[PDB]
């Protein structure tokens, strides 16, 4: 599962 | 079986930007806003797309094209960040990464209007009560200028130069329009100002503290670090922590210390009390706790796991992910005295970390009592007295092992008492990781699920969801009984890579949002929406509720002579509290105990530890003016700061003695 793609942040 | 979970929406974005920023507008708005942007880490971001939904994630509408330079600019817009209003959830502002240009909306993004502005919006800060009001900072400017807008970002005026940092004040402690700033000085350090008129008049500008390293604002408290040259230039500088409570002038706090203090970190500030991490120049960090409403810090726990770019952990992986110091220290949210910390024994790796917990705001600490039985049911052999306990991973522990997707301890005021954490049973944090759950605010745990998972809860804690980490999947594990049992739901036909599993902040819904990308192709964003009402099935009734306070776990002991009781649904009840559940909470004072009192100024504990009273201290030999009203003179015993104790015999006698005015 790729280490530097698909990162999520809530605001 | 009519499936107990519906897939209320499936959405492929056709977007492959590495990062997504999501905002629910809430207030039953039904609007969700997303920005797909390239990784922040690089300062060379190359493209962005913006999407908004109006049917609560059933379907997203791409609006990147509506962000343009008006009619007609072929230059292509690129968004760094977007900012929402705490005051008005309809309003939004998007900022171009390159162009000194902004976009605004008061209609949930239906209509966007472009404006150029006199600076680049590196950072904006929107007033939290006055929707129209906000500030904007241009870091990359040589003068580091600060601007205010009065009309939600159309027109600006530049109100200060050489700003290091800044913030609005806080209601109600500060006046309206109060702005704090650190301004740079020719010494390394900076001066702290407060202004009520946007730095227009000199008589409305106020110096808070001079020559500071950092400054921070937190409810009643303000903190700063000062480097003082006591011996002189030739001698050792002393690093000090300055503190204001209730906006009284800042004074330097007193620390009882073997060693030179190297830096301070404010770990938590609540109920008129402060947790500070004092780290020394030997890379050890201990944890102090403020007296209530006070500057009197005493040692609480030693060797807390801590990172600072200046200090400890600086020379490990963490530095590539954190540019600001922090600690593996957790406040169990919605509760007063409960915290979880990671201790460090040797050098920084799993083997040396153990978790400890407190229920008395750091008065005492224990290790975490491991669950008796595995998820499956078999006995777990673990004895506190053999140095075996439960240990929970936190961002730092995790960041060292480069595990960027793991879950920090989860706790929220939606579900007082409920903690879910990634962790391990053993001598330390270095074994297989599982998912552990407590609803006793940490007092007792269960092994909920074996592997690493993403987890979240909804319906005020009544339903929990989870997705196994590391490989592709289409299983959604869920539990309605605090993780005692689980059931799987297949959320899509072919398994997919999951990037996260969320609920609208507040955790009130039975809706969950899965983000991910499908397996076949390389990364492209994809969002599923999922309704789990039918897993709870029916509304709760008075029968499904029961009363609970943390006191109930630490043998009825109050905290600062008061305690909080919560109405919580029992663990076995299958029923739903409802989005509008308005959870009964009652705070009350409890009749007095010995632990509510301390020895008065110049009194002490007699040598006989066995039996403990206060006795006039010999070395102090030992009065209200003017008295006309009654004096109530000491018996040597004093209610401890902030303690709202009341009633009971121990109050009756142990309290101070009256003498009618001189
Ligand atoms: C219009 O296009 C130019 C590039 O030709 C760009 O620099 C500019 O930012 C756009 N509009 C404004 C107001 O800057
Ligand atoms: C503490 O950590 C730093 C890295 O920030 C390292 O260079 C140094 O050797 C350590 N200092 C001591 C006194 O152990
Ligand atoms: C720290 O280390 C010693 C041995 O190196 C060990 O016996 C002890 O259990 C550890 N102490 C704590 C508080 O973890
Ligand atoms: C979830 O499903 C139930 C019907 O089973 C419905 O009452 C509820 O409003 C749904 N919520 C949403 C946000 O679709
Ligand atoms: C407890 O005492 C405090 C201060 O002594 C008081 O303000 C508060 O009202 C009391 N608690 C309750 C539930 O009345």
């Amino acid at each position: 599962l790729p280490q530097d793609r698909g990162f999520l942040v809530v605001q | 079986q009519p499936e107990p979970i519906k897939v209320y929406g499936q959405v492929s974005l056709n977007d492959s930007h590495n990062q997504m920023v999501v905002h629910w507008a809430g207030e039953k708005s039904n609007v969700i806003v997303a920005l797909a942007r390239d990784s922040l880490a690089l300062a060379r971001p190359k493209s962005s797309d913006v999407y908004v939904s109006y049917d609560y994630g059933k379907s997203f509408k791409k609006i990147s094209d509506k962000l343009n330079f008006g009619l007609g600019n072929r230059s292509e817009a690129v968004i760094a960040q977007f900012y929402h209003s705490p005051a008005d959830n309809k309003r939004y502002i998007f900022a171009d990464a390159y162009a000194q240009y902004l976009w605004i909306t008061f209609d949930f993004c239906n209509t966007l209007q472009g404006f150029s502005i006199p600076f680049r919006a590196a950072d904006l800060l929107l007033h939290s009560k006055a929707s129209n009001l906000l500030l904007g900072f241009d870091r990359s400017h040589p003068n580091k200028q600060l601007w205010k807008s009065d009309d939600f970002g159309q027109t600006w005026i530049m109100i200060q130069e050489h700003v290091k940092s800044f913030s609005w004040g806080i209601d109600p402690y500060d006046k309206p329009n109060t702005i704090y700033i650190e301004r740079h000085e020719p010494s390394g350090y900076s001066t702290v100002f407060r202004s009520t008129d946007f730095f227009q008049s000199r008589e409305n500008q106020e110096v808070i503290l001079e020559e500071v390293r950092d400054f921070q604002l937190r409810d009643k408290y303000m903190f700063a670090t000062k480097v003082v040259h006591l011996l002189g230039s030739e001698q050792q500088s002393s690093v000090q922590l300055w503190v204001s409570f209730g906006r009284k002038p800042m004074r330097a706090a007193q620390f009882v210390t073997r060693h030179p203090i190297n830096e301070y970190y404010i770990a938590d500030a609540s109920e008129d009390q402060v947790f500070v991490c004092v780290s020394h120049s030997n890379n050890r960090t201990n944890l102090y706790i403020s007296e209530a409403e006070g500057l009197k810090f005493s040692l609480s726990l030693e060797n807390v796991l801590y990172y600072s770019p200046g200090g400890a952990g600086s020379d490990t992986l963490v530095r590539y992910f954190a540019n600001e110091p922090f600690a593996d220290f957790h406040r169990v949210e919605g509760l007063q005295g409960v915290y979880i910390a990671t201790l460090i024994n040797g050098s920084m790796n799993e083997e040396n970390m153990r978790s400890v917990i407190t229920f008395d705001k750091g008065g005492t600490w224990e290790f975490l009592q491991a669950p008796a039985f595995t998820g499956y049911g078999e006995k777990i052999n673990c004895e506190l007295s053999q140095g075996c306990s439960l240990h929970l991973a936190q961002r730092l522990s995790q960041l060292l092992n480069l595990q960027l997707r793991r879950m920090p301890i989860l706790s929220k005021e939606s579900a007082p008492g409920l903690i879910i954490a990634t962790g391990s049973v053993g001598k330390n944090l270095a074994s297989k990781t599982n998912v552990y759950i407590s609803s006793s605010a940490g007092a007792r745990w269960r092994e909920a699920l074996p592997g690493p998972h993403y987890y979240t809860w909804g319906d005020h804690g009544g339903i929990i969801t989870a997705i196994a980490q590391g490989m592709e999947t289409n299983e959604l594990k869920y539990s309605t009984n605090e993780g005692e049992t689980w059931k799987t739901f297949i959320f899509s036909e072919k398994p997919v890579f999951v990037y996260g599993l969320l609920t609208e902040p507040g955790e009130k819904s039975t809706v969950f949002t899965i983000f991910g990308s499908n397996k076949e192709n390389v990364h492209s964003w994809l969002i599923l929406q999922v309704n789990a009402t039918d897993a709870l099935g029916v509304p709760c009734t008075e029968n499904d509720y029961k009363l609970w306070s943390p006191s109930d776990e630490r043998g009825n002991e109050c905290l600062l002579g008061h305690k909080t009781v919560f109405k919580r649904r029992t663990p076995h009840a299958t029923c739903f509290n409802g989005e509008d559940f308005d959870r009964p909470v009652v705070v009350s004072n409890c009749s007095c105990t010995r632990e509510d009192y301390e020895c008065d100024f110049g009194f002490k504990m007699s040598e006989d530890l066995s039996l403990e009273v206060c006795v006039p201290d010999p070395e102090f030999s030992g009065p209200p003016v003017p008295c006309p009203s009654t004096y109530r003179r000491t018996r040597g015993y004093r209610k401890i700061s902030g303690d709202t104790c009341s009633g009971g015999d121990v109050e009756a006698r142990l309290e101070g003695e009256l003498v009618p005015c001189p």
